[PDB]
RNA sequence: UGUCAACCGAGCGUUGAUCCGAGGAUGUCCGAAUGGGGAAACCCGGCACGAGUGAUGUCGUGUCACCAGGCGCUGAAUAUAUAGGCGUCUGGGGGGAACGCGGGGAAGUGAAACAUCUCAGUACCCGUAGGAAGAGAAAACAAAAUGUGAUUCCGUGAGUAGUGGCGAGCGAAAGCGGAGGAUGGCUAAACCGUAUGCAUGUGAUACCGGGUAGGGGUUGUGUGUGCGGGGUUGUGGGACCUAUCUUUCCGGCUCUACCUGGCUGGAGGGCAGUGAGAAAAUGUUGUGGUUAGCGGAAAUGGCUUGGGAUGGCCUGCCGUAGACGGUGAGAGCCCGGUACGUGAAAACCCGACGUCUGUCUUGAUGGUGUUCCCGAGUAGCAGCGGGCCCGUGGAAUCUGCUGUGAAUCUGCCGGGACCACCCGGUAAGCCUGAAUACUUCCCAGUGACCGAUAGCGGAUUAGUACCGUGAGGGAAUGGUGAAAAGUACCCC
RNA sequence: CCUGCAUCCGGUGAAGCCGCCGAGUGAUCGAGUGGUGGAGGGUGUGGGAGUGAGAAUGCAGGCAUGAGUAGCGAUUAGGCAAGUGAGAACCUUGCCCGCCGAAAGACCAAGGGUUCCUGGGCCAGGCCAGUCCGCCCAGGGUGAGUCGGGACCUAAGGCGAGGCCGACAGGCGUAGUCGAUGGACAACGGGUUGAUAUUCCCGUACCCGUGUAUGUGCGUCCAUGAUGGUAGUCAAGCGAUGGGGU
RNA sequence: AUAUCCUGAGAGGUGAUGCAUAGCCGAGUGAGGCGAAUUCGGUGAUCCUAUGCUGCCGAGAAAAGCCUCUAGCGAGGACAUA
């Protein structure tokens, strides 16, 4: 729940503000979940951590 | 190349009343390398010597520490074997009392 | 025949010692440690080739990690195939005083308190390479001037325009003047060729510019990928037809033989070359400098005090050399050397002079109307955060994340919301030296800087003794005199 | 005090220190004189100061009183003759007395490293003097097929090829290898020098390996046998990285 | 069945015509030589049989080695003596 392994899109980090003004840590980390990538059309999958955007974009195929 | 001699083992003798007592019983005490070994001792003295010898023994003692105004200092660590002549009591004249 | 620090015994040298300059071998063990093991410098092996004993026991020289990337073989449950397993090559594991790049990232303290702020993006940590780095070829400013023209670094522009519990505080840009010159180059798209596959075929009147003609595969027609031409831009440009001008020879192809228009190879003549624009090697110069050295001028002057003249008085000489040290008391002419000249076996780097590599000349020049192209989860939009003076306030621009989600030249984005008219530009791919920052080391120099409680903690046994089981803390100790001639000898 | 400039002094004695004699309204002065010394100083006018001490329970070094006062670190206690030497209640010899003796004795592991022996002396140390020493100097001294460990095996635990997770840094744990306070494993009595002893010697034992010779002696090549009875295996001898006992 | 096997204290023989010692001679920092007897009773263990036996519950390490089994290699190997 790091990065995704195709992209590489690391988490980022901020700073977030309460309703009195005051400052804190925070940080912000990208959707990725596990799936199963289809690259090969031998019919073959492998757990890989994938992220939204890839899986949408269809990077990684869906079948 | 390197050439391998069995008389590059042994060092020295050592000149003392026990050892000249030893040599009275037909016993001799000799110097030998830190990293040698009875057996290399046994090979080397027997080949070096034609005499055929009976047993061997090793033994080590730390070195001493002296004082100096500079400060404190170890003098070198040395290992010594003693051999035992077989019967044939062959004495060494190389030796020299 | 180094040194602390005398003393003895031993020896070499005119047949060139000692010394210094350059290159070359050996280099026990630990230390990324990598034959295996482990409490640093200590224990135990395999394999091959050699040495030794009547044979084991023994000994010498090699070789015996892990990871990642190529190449070859092999293909489990399981069939296609994968994972996995073997063999062989190429790279990496650590260290370094300062200097850079991208992130993470604190609390003391001011506001006479304090939450916002500031301290500060400071200390520290992480991942990172170099001798420098990063950045870089306008989707840039300005405003009716017919302006500038990549980037970087300094001085102004000013403590002003702004911002802030409008407190304490914080703080620009444009323009202008300087250092440098390369206002440089590459790459995907529009279309033909070629190794292919996935396909399907009316498998015959379609693939080839016209004419004579032979046939049914340069597949008849689509798709994705590797390989060579043609293109690289803002007054838009590039691909197709249509006229004009056209600065070597020959061959094979545009299915095929014959004329017309195109594709490709073999030979002049220019073009550059270690280069960012393509890369590899091989054949002949600079008293260019550097790593040592060598030459190098003139008073034993006289008189005086003196232990000692390098002190005082009087006479000389050199000066392309009166900088600086030593010598028994302040020395241009005593010594070391200074001005000046020379000078290298080997090696270094720079520059210049020579085989070789490769694009182009099958090609270049100025026009025309039509059909296609100009960098995808991007731009923009909505929500939540950063840093720009802008501390969510009307919020421009850049950027992190999540949803939605666009078009190709009368297209698109910019001139601090926004609309209309004007003006500038062409992002979503990549390289690029010169102007700048710093010294752990070496060479040469300087001090209206310190002289032993000062000066680096360290002028001597120095990060030693000592203290603390640990991180760590951290001491004081120079002057005899010209030479030791360091007081023979006698006496208590 | 250091400096630019222009001057003067100095082995016929320059700088500090200790006196005498004097002098200015002050911080002081003396090119006026005496002893010590041996190597640089003064005046005039400019420029720059780490430029002026008595106190912060200040700091480095040296030294005053209490002071020649307290103590000289137990629960046993010494005395005598002789010797050594300059020195003796504290050293050596001999003779009495006392104390300890589940230790105030004889040993192991851990713990220190030369304190062990021989020879030299007594400016440093021993709470006093020392011929003495756990002071120092110089030399010498440590002997294992069988004792304790390694080459044999393992635990609580540590490392960790792959791998999982984690923004990076990093946390986990498989296969394996490390880790005695355990398990198995083969020697006892006596003698010996100034220092070594289940180690050397004497006497007699035990456990693993290699070579040669000899005797029992069994098969490969013949072939009886047992068979499952022509043919195919075989039970010799080794025997596990595997199974089962212990 | 004290059948058979294993174990096994203690006793007995061997090791030992050896070693050592009370003592006797000379000989003194000390060494040398010679060298007797060595039978029977009591007391009695915190040591052996003993990883025994009897009771109790809170219910009590692994590997290696040794024996055996085949799987599997196999024509030289096993035993004894020197
Ligand atoms: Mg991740
Ligand atoms: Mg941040
Ligand atoms: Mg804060
Ligand atoms: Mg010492
Ligand atoms: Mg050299
Ligand atoms: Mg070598
Ligand atoms: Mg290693
Ligand atoms: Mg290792
Ligand atoms: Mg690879
Ligand atoms: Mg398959
Ligand atoms: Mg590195
Ligand atoms: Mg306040
Ligand atoms: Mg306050
Ligand atoms: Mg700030
Ligand atoms: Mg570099
Ligand atoms: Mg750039
Ligand atoms: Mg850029
Ligand atoms: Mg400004
Ligand atoms: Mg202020
Ligand atoms: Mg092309
Ligand atoms: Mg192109
Ligand atoms: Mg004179
Ligand atoms: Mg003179
Ligand atoms: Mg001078
Ligand atoms: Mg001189
Ligand atoms: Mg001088
Ligand atoms: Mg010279
Ligand atoms: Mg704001
Ligand atoms: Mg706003
Ligand atoms: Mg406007
Ligand atoms: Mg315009
Ligand atoms: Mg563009
Ligand atoms: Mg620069
Ligand atoms: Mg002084
Ligand atoms: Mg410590
Ligand atoms: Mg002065
Ligand atoms: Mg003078
Ligand atoms: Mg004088
Ligand atoms: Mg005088
Ligand atoms: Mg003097
Ligand atoms: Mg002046
Ligand atoms: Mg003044
Ligand atoms: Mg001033
Ligand atoms: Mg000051
Ligand atoms: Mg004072
Ligand atoms: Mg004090
Ligand atoms: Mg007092
Ligand atoms: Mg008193
Ligand atoms: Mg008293
Ligand atoms: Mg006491
Ligand atoms: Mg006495
Ligand atoms: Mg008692
Ligand atoms: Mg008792
Ligand atoms: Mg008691
Ligand atoms: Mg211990
Ligand atoms: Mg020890
Ligand atoms: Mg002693
Ligand atoms: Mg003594
Ligand atoms: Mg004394
Ligand atoms: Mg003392
Ligand atoms: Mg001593
Ligand atoms: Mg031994
Ligand atoms: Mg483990
Ligand atoms: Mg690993
Ligand atoms: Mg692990
Ligand atoms: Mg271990
Ligand atoms: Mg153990
Ligand atoms: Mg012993
Ligand atoms: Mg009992
Ligand atoms: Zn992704």
């Amino acid at each position: 729940a790091a990065v995704c392994d195709i992209c590489g899109k690391g988490p980022g980090f901020g700073k977030s503000v309460s309703h009195s003004h005051r400052r804190t840590s925070r940080r912000w980390n990208p959707n990725i979940q596990p799936v199963r990538a289809v690259t090969r059309p031998g019919g073959n999958k492998q757990r890989i951590n994938a992220c939204t955007s890839c899986i949408k974009a269809g990077k990684v195929s869906r079948a | 190349a390197t050439i391998t001699d069995p008389r590059d083992i042994i060092l020295a003798p050592v000149i003392s009343e026990k050892s000249y007592g030893l040599i009275e019983d037909n016993v001799y005490t000799f110097v030998v390398h830190p990293d040698s070994n009875k057996t290399q001792i046994k090979i080397a003295i027997e080949k070096i010597f034609d005499v055929k010898v009976d047993s061997v023994n090793t033994a080590n003692r730390q070195g001493k520490r002296k004082r100096t105004r500079t400060g404190f200092g170890k003098r070198k660590s040395t290992k010594r074997a003693i051999v035992k002549l077989a019967a044939g009591s062959k004495p060494i004249d190389l030796f020299g009392a």
